[PDB]
């Protein structure tokens, strides 16, 4: 969409983060890898290996007069583009929702080591998550399917739930 | 020159005969206990126990070598706004030698002494933290239940020692510090259980517990009458206008 | 990642490019080497974003595991899912027992 | 997010404004995910309850 | 450089800049200045011909920024000065500064009220044994997603003179407080100044309170209560002044705030902090047709660009002021007046503090355990900041009544409303729908005398379930609340 | 605008009185019954639950719910309540 700046005084986020929720084998992963190929910039995290500061950004000691420096973490790196997680239920709270302030407010505020500095992160975050117990359940709601809370749910604006149902035909046509 | 704006002041004879005459009242405890912050209410016995900690005991230095402490040490641990802290302020402001300090503001290094070099000379020295630069004072700590490890092990030394031994850069040193300590304290839970339980009242171990010679303990009990005097007298204390300045203007028995 | 300024260290899926990696007591792994297999496999591509380095690796491997059943033997009775401690999507990107 | 969804669609076609067909498909959209997102014992009445604003 | 002009996907530039003569000692850290100057170039000490940049300044330019270093000093010039009196002398002032705050939002009023006398703020006070007493309140606005909490942090962090923004998560314990850094030429420690020191004299905003680290949260105690940092570090130990006034923004422990969970579960904050908030204000969402439809036609006004032309007009109409005339209405009204109260004020304030307290007893009877929402003398220090700061909105010198009957209200709006959040019940409930049948009334001393006197059960279970009875809506309350109305 | 109250005591608003246990007092309270069907006096500050057991009224008057009257009498802290020495 269209970031919108009212008066100088109000802003709003314009770009949409979409959730994949789906049971597996249904190619959830292919299309994050399309958009990997498509977007103008794209960053990929997943799993364990997504820390809280390897998202959003973080604070570093150079090794040249010990001073403390701000480093660009995945989020810097998608400022005008798409930020791509793989396996979202799966990694760490802590590192899960590490997210908010780019994926609601797009920006980075950091107060850290003598550093505060508000960067922009205009993300659009698009996660690939699985429901509870591997499969996802028809006759549950969504609330005890995902693993995920109320507000990282609800700042997603559309939450794609797929089901692998057996299919006479739509297997013959797949 | 170099002035020390009088840290020990100097007594005139007047005023050695107004303290030889009020020595002799039977109630000049009670006076002076009192006359310890007037702002706060309440806490009249933990205002004594500060008023025998700013005058603390004689120390005695037995033949054999057995440092035996005269320095009394007061935590205070209970519910929130009970004013420790603002008791901790008065005996910043009111003592002759006073140094804070704060759970997640300090460290154990920083505390006792840390070895750095000398800019004129060259040379490594130490240079005394705060339990040590306090000496012959008070150290007025607070959020005492929540320090790192570290930090505990180099207070809970002087507490047990009196003495700090840094034996690092080279250097063997052993530091004195016969210091008084008053500390405030809060539960482990977010209020203080009325269960008696011994393990819920501080998240120290006892064995720091063991070397403060007064633990107090306050508790913010909901009541009509007494809670009813604390609000007259702080908006009796709230309604001061200080000499000489204008009303309503910012500040600059 | 290592500091030394971090660094990547190649986990053994990394050393076997276009090889075989045979992985012995392949049950107890750990819950990131789980989630980094979960894309090490179908993608090939194990992606590291971590304080200030970020990256994606390429690691075109063919597993090979041998995974012993927790609780003692195989049971025959039960069915082959209950006799192995990984979950559905892990073994749906196996291509044979 | 509606707004921003109407936005993008207008933004698909290079049109710098947008139409009603755009908020058509972008409440067709939300409309969708939230009767995907429901439990399969009211997915028929949710469906048949915002039938009048997606097909009109 | 400003965060709104950054390249895309880059870091934002340090400079270094010189000033000389009278243009030293103008600015504090943290502000947005326009600056003229020569761009010139100065060998450094530290490849191949590479000479560093830097700035020297001819001119400092701030609308923002005031008085240089803080003196208390008047630099508000003659007429601006009297259009501020004029301000002062309106008779809906307060309706003005509450439009003023977020008019992109709607709802929230009792929130922008707490946001004003936030800016505004209370009087710092000096007594003779060294009672240093707070002089700003603190803000926590704890409730659902979408709810437009971060917006009013940002509003706040545009509107506030001194004001800065972070993170629960990008925070750290030498972030928010001061910290102890090596310089590299001398190797000497030194203590640099954190979020809290360079919002010292202002506002400092918090978003995801809830997030923060539990070593972390606890080393903004001293910093919002005794208004100071102590810090003995690395051999160094010092007491920095951080008159810092605190505005933070949570969710509860569950995702969504549950009125059918107990407050005790949602929020797993110790009681030490919410003593230290002044305005807990917990929000949620009713699903009202109303308030949803006003909120979506709001929204649509935001969206469209109708809301800039509503603003604009309203501007012009005179019942909402800018940012630029605001702030500057912040510092004057905090640099001229600091109120006193009157003594008939403090009979009301005691009265209400006793009568909350009293309350406080009734909300911790039947649960039987301690509320994690406390009500303390520092509340009542509260209350008196929230007075001084409605006398400091008119350059009121003294808090009369008028005033103090608003705090009340206020504090009953965030606070006391934050904090009022097995066969008797039914036995009750099956008696008295056989006891009163449909469309017919009962006198409350008639189920007194027969309910209680009788013992059938306690008051308390009266007190409870004709409460539970009203809120199902097939038993009401008519006639002055003296009569029991089975509405059927 | 009375010579006895220019005298013999002064009024306090009726919310103070919540706090102050066993203090004589004079009141100006309008009479009512509240919910629970007790006596009462409320000012715009507030409202106390009375007792008339023990009450000397001015001969003379009329008293019905509705009237504003003076009340002299003791507050207590233990239930709640204030015992009426006189009215007028
Ligand atoms: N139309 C399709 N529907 C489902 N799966 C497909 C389709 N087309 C290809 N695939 C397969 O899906 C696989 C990738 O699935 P992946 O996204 O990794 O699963 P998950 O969603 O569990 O991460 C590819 O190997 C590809 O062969
Ligand atoms: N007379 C009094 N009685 C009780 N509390 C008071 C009194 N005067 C001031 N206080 C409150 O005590 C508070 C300070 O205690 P606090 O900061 O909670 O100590 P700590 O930081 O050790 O927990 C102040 O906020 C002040 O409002
Ligand atoms: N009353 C309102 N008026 C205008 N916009 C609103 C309102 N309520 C919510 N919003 C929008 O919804 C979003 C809510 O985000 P917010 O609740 O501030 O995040 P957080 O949950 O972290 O506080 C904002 O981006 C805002 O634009």
């Amino acid at each position: 969409g269209v970031p919108k700046n009212v008066n100088g005084k109000h802003s709003i986020r314009g770009d949409i983060n979409v959730l994949l929720l789906g049971d597996p084998g249904t190619a959830k992963s292919q299309i994050l890898k399309y958009v990997e190929k498509t977007a103008h910039r794209a960053v990929f995290a997943t799993g364990q290996g997504a820390s809280a500061v390897g998202l959003t950004a973080s604070v570093r000691k150079d090794p040249i007069t010990k001073e403390w420096t701000l480093e660009g973490g995945a989020l810097v790196l998608a400022d005008k583009g798409v930020c791509l997680i793989d396996e979202f239920d799966k990694m760490n709270d802590q590192d899960r929702t590490s997210i908010h302030e780019a994926m609601e407010q797009q920006s980075i505020s950091i107060s850290k080591a003598g550093i505060v500095t508000t960067l922009q992160a205009r993300c659009s975050i698009i996660a690939a998550a699985n429901p509870n117990g591997g499969r996802y359940n028809s006759t549950l709601p969504l609330a005890q399917n995902v693993s995920l809370t109320e507000p990282i749910l609800s700042r997603f604006d559309i939450l794609c739930v797929v089901r692998d149902l057996v299919d006479e035909e739509a297997d013959e046509r797949l | 020159t170099v002035y020390p704006l009088a840290a020990r002041q100097m007594l005139t004879d007047f005023d050695i005969r107004n303290i030889n005459k009020l020595s002799k009242k039977k109630d000049i405890f009670d006076i002076l206990s009192q006359s310890l912050a007037p702002s706060i209410y309440g806490h009249d016995h933990i205002k004594k126990a500060i008023l025998l900690m700013l005058m603390g005991g004689v120390e005695k230095n037995l033949e054999n070598g057995s440092h035996l402490r005269g320095d009394i040490n007061i935590l205070m641990v209970g519910d929130p706004s009970t004013a420790k802290s603002q008791l901790l302020r008065f005996v910043l402001n009111t003592a002759s030698l006073a140094i804070a300090t704060t759970g997640r503001g300090s460290s154990g290094v920083g505390l006792t002494a840390a070895v750095t070099t000398d800019r004129e000379t060259g040379e490594r020295r130490l240079e005394a933290g705060a339990m040590v630069l306090a000496d012959r004072g008070v150290v007025c700590i607070d959020e005492f239940d929540k320090m790192t490890d570290v930090d505990r092990v180099a207070i809970h030394e002087v507490m047990e020692q009196q003495t700090v031994t840094i034996a690092k850069a080279g250097i063997h040193t052993t530091l004195n510090a016969r210091c008084s300590v008053i500390a405030a304290a809060n539960p482990v839970f977010g209020q203080y259980d009325v269960n008696r339980d011994p393990h819920q009242n501080i998240a120290l171990p006892d064995s720091l517990l063991s070397r403060f010679d007064l633990l107090f303990v306050v508790t913010d009990d909901i009541n009509e009458i007494r809670d009813r005097s604390i609000s007259e007298h702080v908006l009796r204390t709230h309604r001061y206008l200080p000499p000489g300045y204008l009303e309503g203007e910012p500040v600059r028995p | 990642v290592v500091r030394d300024d971090y660094t990547i260290e190649a986990g053994a899926l990394m050393l076997a490019d276009n090889g075989i990696c045979c992985i012995d007591e392949f049950d107890k792994m750990d819950i990131s080497d789980q989630v980094a297999i979960h894309e090490a496999m179908e993608q090939q591509t194990i992606s590291i974003a971590k304080a200030g380095i970020h990256a994606t690796l390429n690691a075109r491997t063919s597993i090979l595991a041998a995974a012993n059943p927790v609780g003692g033997r195989y049971n025959r009775k039960l069915s082959l899912r209950g006799n192995l401690n990984m979950t559905a999507p892990i073994m749906s990107r196996f291509d044979l027992f | 997010s509606i707004l921003r969804i109407a936005e993008s669609f207008a933004k698909m076609r290079l049109s710098e404004f947008v139409s009603s067909y755009d908020l058509d498909r972008a409440i067709k959209v939300v409309v969708d995910s939230f009767v995907d997102a429901q439990k399969v014992s009211v997915r028929r009445q949710l469906r048949r309850s915002f039938a009048i604003y997606t097909l009109g | 450089e400003i965060p709104e002009l950054v390249p895309v996907g880059e870091m934002p530039r340090n400079l270094t800049m010189t000033c000389d003569r009278y243009l030293t000692n103008k600015v504090i850290p943290g502000t947005r200045v326009t600056i003229v100057g020569i761009y010139s170039i100065y060998n450094s000490k530290n490849g191949v011909a590479i000479r560093t940049p830097y700035i020297k300044i001819l001119g400092i330019q701030s609308d923002v920024e005031t008085s240089s270093i803080w003196n208390s000093v008047t630099m508000f010039t003659e007429e601006e000065e009297e259009e501020f009196l004029q301000l002062s002398r309106n008779p809906k002032l307060y309706e003005i500064l509450t439009n003023s705050i977020a008019p992109s939002i709607f709802g929230n009023e009792d929130i922008k009220k707490a946001i004003v006398c936030l800016l505004m703020g209370g009087s710092k006070k000096i007594l003779p044994d060294g009672m240093r007493l707070r002089g700003d309140i603190n803000v926590l606005l704890l409730g659902d997603p979408g709810t437009a909490k971060s917006q009013l942090l940002k509003f706040v962090e545009k509107v506030s003179p001194i004001a800065v923004y972070t993170s629960g998560k990008g925070s750290s314990a030498a972030g928010l407080t001061a910290s102890v850094q090596r310089d590299p030429m001398t190797r000497e420690f030194y203590l640099e100044g954190g979020a809290m020191v360079l919002a010292d004299g202002g506002v400092v905003c918090i978003d995801e309170f809830d997030k923060m680290r539990d070593e972390d949260r606890v080393a903004i105690h001293e910093a919002m209560e005794q208004q100071t940092i102590s810090i003995a570090k690395a051999g160094i130990t010092t007491v920095l002044n951080s008159r810092t006034s605190v505005l933070a923004a949570a969710n509860p422990i569950y995702g969504r705030y549950d009125d059918l969970k107990s407050p005790g579960d949602n929020i797993d904050f110790q009681t030490t902090i919410l003593s230290r908030f002044d305005m807990i204000f917990i929000v949620k969402d009713d699903h009202n047709e109303e308030r949803d439809i006003s909120i979506a036609n709001h929204v649509i006004n935001i969206h469209t660009g109708n809301a800039n032309a509503m603003q604009n007009q309203q501007e012009e109409n005179g019942s909402e002021i800018s940012i630029e005339k605001m702030k500057r209405y912040i510092t004057y009204c905090r640099l001229k007046c600091a109120p006193r109260l009157s003594p008939q004020a403090a009979e009301k304030l005691s009265s209400n503090f006793v009568t909350i307290r009293k309350q406080l007893l009734i909300n911790e009877l039947e649960s039987t355990e301690r509320s994690s929402i406390p009500i303390t003398i520092r509340q009542l220090e509260a209350i008196i900041r929230i007075t001084e700061s409605l006398a400091k909105l008119e350059l009121s010198p003294i808090a009369q009544e008028r005033h103090v009957d608003e705090a009340i209200r206020l504090f009953q709006a965030s606070t006391m409303d934050a904090a009022s959040q097995l066969s008797e019940i039914r036995r009750f409930e099956q008696e008295l729908k056989r006891r009163l049948p449909i469309g017919w009334s009962t006198s409350y001393q008639t189920l007194r005398r027969e309910f209680v006197d009788t013992h059938r059960f306690s008051q308390l279970a009266l007190d409870k379930a004709l409460y539970a009875l009203e809120k199902h809506e097939t038993i009401q309350l008519r006639h002055q609340g003296q009569n029991i109305y089975r509405s059927g | 605008r009375n010579e006895n109250f220019q005298s013999s005591m002064s009024i306090t608003p009726i919310k103070n009185l919540l706090g102050r246990d066993a203090q004589n007092f004079l009141l100006l309270g309008l009479l009512n019954k509240n919910f629970k069907g007790n006596w009462s006096l409320e000012d715009p500050s507030g409202s106390v639950e009375i007792d008339i057991s023990q009450t000397i009224p001015t001969q003379g008057h009329y008293y019905v719910p509705g009237c504003m009257v003076l009340v002299e009498g003791i507050y207590y802290s233990v239930g709640n309540k204030f015992h009426v020495t006189s009215m007028t």
